[PDB]
């Protein structure tokens, strides 16, 4: 029992077969029917973090080949590996040119064993443009015995020729509408007792990332188990664990911005940043508050939307949170 | 098989070379005199530099061309060891030539020579200038180190005019018995942009394609130079006109965004009409768009935004 | 063996008659080989227009079925430094034909990936051995090619595939397979192709996979949108109408609902709305300037990730502010 | 054995000799292996301009089994560097190795090399790769249009090749001429840093067994005509290792500019086919004529 309970829930509940993948049916159906058609094309999976791309490719390979044959039919490379132009021109090319290994009788009787290998390039968006160009004719020339699978979060980082060569699969964001069943199943398997709506709140907070939601659920379960009171988990505890600013603090910030005094805003922000709140979460909450508020006019909403977009882009660039937050609050106050 | 017209009709003599009339006349004077000094020939591609140097060497050395000329280009080994051994031995060779004649070392595409080899050539030129002379051919004269330039007479070739291109095209047509029209020759000259190699290639392609060289027949295969299209796009007084040009004439024809932005920068560098402040602002906007394209966002929307920003700069 | 191949490779043209959408270039090259006067060639064009297919078909026509013996093909997957040019290419170009089969052919696919030094070394190799050898260069980006190399080559532009050629190729694929395509589905496929045949073939293969019973089921536009996960035209029209007519709350709700209905991506909606607005008749020109600048900024920000809701609100606000002028 | 092909021998000189002969064609590239009832052949090609084929016959192996039925021959491709390294480490104790066996079990299986000692056996499996579209049979001698043929002793040819290599020869010219009174002239003319040099084989039946010029049809012998073949030394010198062990060498040049060298060392037989350069410069032709006259 201890051996099974020695893994984080994200890795513990990683899908084993393509049936366990959720909310990505538009591509899973094609991949599944490929097991019978044996007509797998070159694939380009792209999508936001934690949507099931790596899990999907691993499950597909396992279903196609099996525990034994996979070791000779799969070549996986990711960002942790060296992937320079020389690597692409020598190692990837050599593997793509390798003859298809002979399946055993057990493999043939138990698995389809298609007559080609698979090269997986995870985090392909980290590869240089020249290295990507080095793959163009390797993919076409040896398509009879090799199929390529590129995976990325930013599709624009893939050069246009490679995107053209690969059939594209977009993995959708996992939210409270399409990923609730999997999270509920995971909670039931672990006997996590939670109040109604807690799972939906977790999914809403995760914002399209099921891995984050599973980690949050595991943290809440650990806290509840340590407390050992037998009470159900609450949305307030989930928000606190997720780093969501309490509503009262956001209201105080809003009133300070409405006051319009630069010095008071500066002092309040200086005190607020001591708590360590992430600026991204505060900006997201402010956007949700202001954009959905019915007490403001169209011009104010347009200006604040542009201001929030600029601040979010600057933060994504990796800037000082205090400066950006103070600038945004001052700008909103001058509106 | 039949050679392509570019190589089939390469001139054998200096008299058949058109353009840069003063330069070709000076070369003919040198050829008929003999006292050839170290020389550098610079200019844009396809204007006769290689042809001029080879014809001059042939006429100077007569029957002794085989044993009196050493030719090296970027496709051969030209490192420091080559200078140390092959060029040195050639320059040391004692060859009996007619009075006023010297051995010629032709270094085509000399700009690509390594720094060490160029430095080594200094002593060779200093020691063996009595019996050997060097003819460098390049596109950028400044890419030859100054110590070597100091010993050589500079000769810069200008872009060929429409008149000389038309004259030699008419000669080629007479030789080939090609049916044509005036508008077709004008279109060929316009598309050549002063490069005669391209002019002959396009003439051969048109003659093959349809037999009759018409403007419509010429434009079926050959396209108008895209730098002029980019200039027209940039100089448009209305944003709608610029967008329409970008769409119809560039994007729908398959021109890549990176090529479009690079050409835009090159064209803006030479916009005489515009003011300096406007020009530098346009350069800044083009550079920002180029940076965005290099990151992977090579979309038509980015080019449209660049055009909009340029139009704002104009206003 | 061809059955197991992906459709992009399974339907690669084998003869010049199978290359569509490049009538002028194809006719010129066919007649050149007929007269045996092939010059040095450059094929410039965007991805998936038939450059590699055309050159391979021309080699097959010239040398029949033994072209592999007298054709030297090099691409970006191979090293093509100055040493390679000096030794391998030079030796191949300076040697006689296998059986005196006219001239030899050297194909430099994706030559825009070659270094400046190698390209410079190639000039005199091309010029000196023109009698025995002819060079073919293929490129998507001309700015990477040196002026001398461009001057030495006869240029041919592969345009984006016209609609009619795509329709003919799709009909050929449909007769080959046991597949049925609806006129609206074909229209959507052509619209999303952007003149690239690879995209058409890949999307058609995915659509066939999506069909439960391909022997009798017909592909509709809905199947194409599901396979590509792209927005429908109606969704784009509704979103634009809500943005341009309704209030901020209504527009936000409409965008959220349209996106959540099918898990659409914001970048696809932005591209569709930009295409729609490109045909709008604007009486104020500053509106176009603001639209283009702000939407390009939003696209660039999206390309690096960020917050999705903030970006959608930014799109709404940018459109509203631009049209308020 | 249960393998489709299995050949075992007790002489380790054949394998190392073949690998050494194949080495000059590149230490890091591909080698094609042909397997048939007649024997096992190693094939290499360089730059589509030169080809080498070394044949190990059935007699060379103490045991040879080829049980394949569907196909009369088997084709595979291996990396020469892998075999070179594996044999170099495994052959360090060359005195103790007693048996060497090759095995193969059709497409999709590795090429198995086993060195069997008195009490220790080392087994190595080489992965196979797809064979390039280029056909090695394309570069072949047209047996109906032989321009000339000649038979030479191995030692003299090896000495000539060494002399050419040591002077840094850059261009080679094979000159073959025949006259009356059994007068033969076979020579190699080298263009190098030294200029133009000549190596002439004697007209005796101990270094030049026979020489014939057939006017490009293999039938009509013509006297007074000289056949000149222009080659780049980078490819001509690739036969030096093969000639080192050669006992007799047969040169055969056709009208299509193809030169074939047959090297005979029960034995190891090597075929090297090379292409001639496009043309000869006027200066080179004049120098060659002056040298030969
Ligand atoms: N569609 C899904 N179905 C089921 N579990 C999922 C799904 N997506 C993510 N998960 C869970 O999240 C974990 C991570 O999934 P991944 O497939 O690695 O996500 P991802 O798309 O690869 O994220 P990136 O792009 O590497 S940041 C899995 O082990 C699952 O526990
Ligand atoms: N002035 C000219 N008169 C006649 N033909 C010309 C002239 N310039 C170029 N050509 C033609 O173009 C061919 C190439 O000329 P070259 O002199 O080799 O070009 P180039 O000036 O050397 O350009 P680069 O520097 O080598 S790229 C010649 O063989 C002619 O057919
Ligand atoms: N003109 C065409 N006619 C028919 N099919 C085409 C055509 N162009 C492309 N295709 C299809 O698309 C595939 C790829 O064509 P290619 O010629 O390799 O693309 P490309 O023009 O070389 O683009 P790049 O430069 O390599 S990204 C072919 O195998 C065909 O299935
Ligand atoms: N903002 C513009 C309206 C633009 C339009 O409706 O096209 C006024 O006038
Ligand atoms: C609506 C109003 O601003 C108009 N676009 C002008 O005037
Ligand atoms: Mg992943
Ligand atoms: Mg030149
Ligand atoms: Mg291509």
């Amino acid at each position: 029992e201890q051996s099974l309970a020695q893994q984080p829930w994200v890795e513990k509940y990683r899908p084993k077969n393509l049936d366990e993948v959720t909310a990505q049916d538009h591509a899973v159906t094609v991949l599944k029917k490929t097991l019978k058609s044996a007509n797998l094309p070159h694939m380009l999976f792209y999508g936001p973090p934690g949507t099931g791309k790596t899990s999907t490719i691993l499950a597909l390979t396992k279903e196609l080949y099996g525990p034994d044959l996979m070791k000779s039919r799969i070549l996986e490379l990711n960002a942790s590996d060296e992937r320079g132009i020389s690597i692409v021109r020598e190692k990837v090319k050599n593997f793509a040119r390798l003859t298809v290994s002979k399946p055993s009788k057990h493999d043939l009787e138990n698995y389809p064993c298609p007559p080609y290998k698979i090269i997986i390039l995870d985090e392909a968006d980290s590869m240089t443009a020249d290295a990507q160009s080095a793959l163009r004719r390797t993919m076409e020339t040896y398509s009879g015995v090799t199929r390529f699978c590129l995976i990325c979060n930013y599709v624009t980082r893939i050069i246009d020729p490679l995107a053209s060569r690969c059939s594209k699969f977009r993995f959708k964001a996992l939210d409270a509408s399409n990923a609730i069943d999997r999270l509920r199943f995971i909670s039931e398997q672990e006997n996590v007792k939670c109040d109604d709506g807690v799972l939906e709140r977790i999914l809403d907070i995760s914002a399209g990332d099921l891995r984050r939601g599973i980690t949050l659920l595991q943290s809440a379960s650990k806290g509840a188990q340590y407390l050992g009171d037998g009470k159900n988990i609450t949305s307030t505890q989930v928000e606190e664990l997720a780093g969501v600013v309490p509503h009262d603090i956001l209201i105080e910030i809003v009133e300070k911005v409405k006051s319009g005094d630069f010095d008071e805003i500066k002092k309040y922000v200086n005190t607020f940043m001591k708590s360590g709140w992430s600026a991204a979460s505060v900006v997201n909450q402010l956007h949700e508050y202001y954009i959905t508020n019915d007490n403001f006019d169209t011009n104010f909403k347009n200006q604040i939307s542009w201001l929030l977009f600029t601040t979010d882009s600057r933060l994504n660039n990796g800037t000082n949170e205090h400066i950006q937050l103070l600038n945004l609050l001052v700008k909103i106050s001058q509106l | 098989l039949q050679l392509p017209w570019v190589e089939k009709y390469r001139p054998q003599v200096l008299s058949d070379i058109v353009g840069n009339k003063e330069t070709i006349d000076r070369l003919q004077q040198i050829a008929k005199d003999g006292n050839m000094p170290h020389m550098i020939i610079s200019g844009m591609p396809g204007i006769g530099k290689t042809t001029s140097v080879h014809c001059l060497a042939h006429e100077l050395l007569g029957r002794s061309y085989a044993d009196g000329v050493l030719e090296l280009n970027a496709s051969d080994d030209r490192g420091i060891d080559v200078v140390r051994n092959q060029i040195k031995h050639f320059a040391q060779k004692k060859l009996h030539l007619p009075p006023g004649k010297h051995k010629i070392v032709i270094l085509d595409e000399a700009d690509s020579m390594t720094a060490g080899a160029q430095q080594a050539l200094r002593r060779t030129m200093e020691l063996y200038s009595n019996s050997t002379r060097f003819a460098f051919a390049c596109n950028q004269s400044n890419k030859i180190i100054e110590p070597l330039q100091s010993r050589c007479a500079i000769l810069r070739y200008s872009k060929l005019s429409d008149e000389d291109v038309l004259k030699r095209l008419l000669q080629i047509i007479k030789l080939e018995d090609v049916k044509y029209t005036n508008d077709g020759l004008e279109a060929i000259i316009f598309t050549a942009e002063g490069d005669m190699r391209q002019a002959i290639n396009n003439l051969q392609s048109t003659v093959a394609g349809h037999g009759l060289v018409n403007a419509d027949n010429v434009f079926k295969i050959v396209d108008s130079p895209h730098p002029l299209i980019v200039k027209k796009m940039l100089l448009a007084s209305n944003l709608e006109d610029s967008i329409q040009i970008l769409r119809t004439d560039l994007w729908k024809k398959g021109y890549s965004s990176i090529d479009i932005v690079t050409t835009s920068f090159r064209v803006t560098k030479n916009l005489a009409q515009v003011k300096e402040s406007v020009r530098l602002e346009m350069i800044k906007e083009i550079g920002l768009t180029h940076m965005r394209i290099l990151e992977g966002v090579g979309t038509y929307l980015q080019l449209a935004s660049m055009l909009a920003k340029i139009h704002k700069l104009n206003n | 063996s061809k059955e197991n191949l992906p459709w992009v490779e399974k339907y690669r043209p084998e003869t010049l008659d199978e290359v569509y959408g490049q009538n002028e270039v194809i006719t010129t090259v066919r007649k050149f080989v007929d007269e045996g006067k092939l010059p040095h060639l450059l094929f410039y064009g965007p991805p998936g227009t038939g450059k590699t297919s055309t050159i391979v078909a021309l080699a097959r026509e010239i040398y029949g079925k033994n072209y592999s013996n007298m054709v030297l093909e090099l691409n970006a997957s191979d090293d093509r430094g100055i040493d390679v040019v000096r030794n391998q290419i030079k030796d191949f170009a300076s040697t006689r034909q296998i059986f005196s089969k006219g001239f030899k052919l050297i194909i430099l696919d994706e030559a825009d990936a070659m270094t400046n030094a190698a390209q410079n070394a190639l000039r005199r190799v091309i010029e000196r051995y023109t009698k025995n050898t002819r060079f073919c260069v293929l490129a998507n980006y001309a700015h990477k090619l040196t002026p001398a190399l461009l001057s030495r080559c006869t240029r041919f532009r592969f345009q984006p595939l016209p609609q009619e050629a795509i329709e003919r190729r799709i009909a050929n694929v449909l007769v080959h397979e046991k597949l049925k395509l609806s006129p609206n589905a074909e229209k959507a496929l052509i619209e999303l192709s952007n003149g690239d045949m690879r995209r058409v073939l890949n999307v058609l293969q995915s659509c066939k996979a999506t069909l439960d019973n391909p022997d009798e089921d017909e592909i509709s536009d809905d199947v194409i949108y599901e396979c590509c996960g792209a927005p429908r035209p109606s969704d784009l029209k509704a979103v634009l109408k809500s943005i341009l007519e309704d209030d901020w709350g209504t527009a936000h709700y409409t965008l959220n609902k349209v996106r959540s209905a099918k898990g659409l991506a914001l970048i696809d909606l932005i591209e569709g709305i930009v295409k729609i607005l490109e045909d709008y008749e604007l009486q104020n020109e500053e509106t176009r300037v603001h639209l283009l600048t702000k939407l390009a900024d939003i696209e660039y920000s999206i390309s690096k990730g960020g917050n999705d809701q903030i970006q959608g609100s930014a799109v709404i606000g940018a459109i509203k502010a631009s049209f308020e002028n | 054995l249960a393998n489709k092909f299995s050949a075992s021998t007790v002489h380790l000189e054949h394998i190392t000799t073949a690998l050494s002969c194949l080495t000059p064609f590149g230490s890091k590239d591909d080698v094609l292996i042909f397997i048939d009832a007649d024997g096992l052949s190693f094939v290499r090609e360089n730059n589509h301009v030169i080809k080498i084929q070394l044949l190990l016959s059935r007699e060379l192996f103490m045991s040879y089994s080829y049980r394949n039925e569907t196909e009369d021959h088997m084709k595979l491709c291996v990396k020469i560097n892998h075999i070179l390294d594996s044999v170099s480490v495994m052959n360090r104790n060359s005195d103790d190795i007693v048996e060497c066996t090759l095995s193969y079990d059709g497409h999709g299986s590795p090429f198995v090399l086993i060195f069997e000692d008195s009490f220790i056996s080392e087994r190595v499996e080489y992965s196979t790769y797809l064979i390039k579209d280029f056909d090695t049979n394309g570069l072949e001698l047209d047996r109906e249009r032989i321009s000339f043929e000649a038979i030479i002793k191995g030692e003299a040819l090896h000495s000539a090749l060494k002399d050419l290599k040591e002077i840094g020869c850059k261009e080679c010219y094979v000159y073959a001429k025949t006259e009356a009174n059994d007068e033969n002239v076979f020579a190699l003319i080298s263009k190098s840093q030294l200029g133009f040099s000549k190596i002439k084989l004697p007209s005796n039946r101990s270094i030049l067994e026979k020489l014939q010029v057939f006017d490009g049809d293999s039938t009509t012998v013509i006297d007074g005509f000289a056949v000149i073949g222009f080659f780049d030394f980078t490819s001509f010198d690739k036969i030096r290792k093969s000639t080192k062990i050669a006992s007799k060498v047969l040169f055969r040049m056709d009208v299509h500019g193809v030169l074939s060298v047959n090297i005979l060392s029960p034995g190891i037989v090597i075929e090297v086919c090379m292409l001639e350069k496009e043309s000869i410069d006027e200066a080179a032709q004049t120098e060659i004529e002056l040298l030969m006259e």
